[PDB]
């Protein structure tokens, strides 16, 4: 039964790829320090 | 970084009202110079009345 093994041997392949591709910690360190000098004050008259 | 952002518009608004103290100073120093030179000629016109004593 080689074609049904080939068969059944690549969609558990592909199954298991599309298991390791949700495998990840999403990590949220996105640092907020940029705000710390994105405002500019107002500029005056020289 | 929110309190610090919401404190660096704190400063920017008073730095926006000493601009007003700024422009207020200008007219001033504006006042003060033309009231100097005032004094120059009375001074220059004093000296010369002195001269011709």
């Amino acid at each position: 039964p080689w074609i049904m093994v080939f068969l059944v041997s690549m969609a558990l392949l592909w199954a298991i790829m599309t298991m390791v591709f949700f495998l990840y910690q999403p990590r949220s360190v996105s640092s907020a320090k940029g705000f710390s000098d994105r405002t500019v004050y107002l500029n005056w008259k020289w | 970084g929110f309190e610090e952002a919401i404190t660096l518009e704190e400063r920017a608004q008073k730095s926006a009202e000493a601009q007003i103290m700024l422009f207020q100073a200008k007219r001033e120093n504006v006042q003060f110079q033309l009231e100097a030179a005032y004094r120059a000629r009375l001074h220059h016109v004093n000296n010369e009345i002195k001269k011709r004593l």
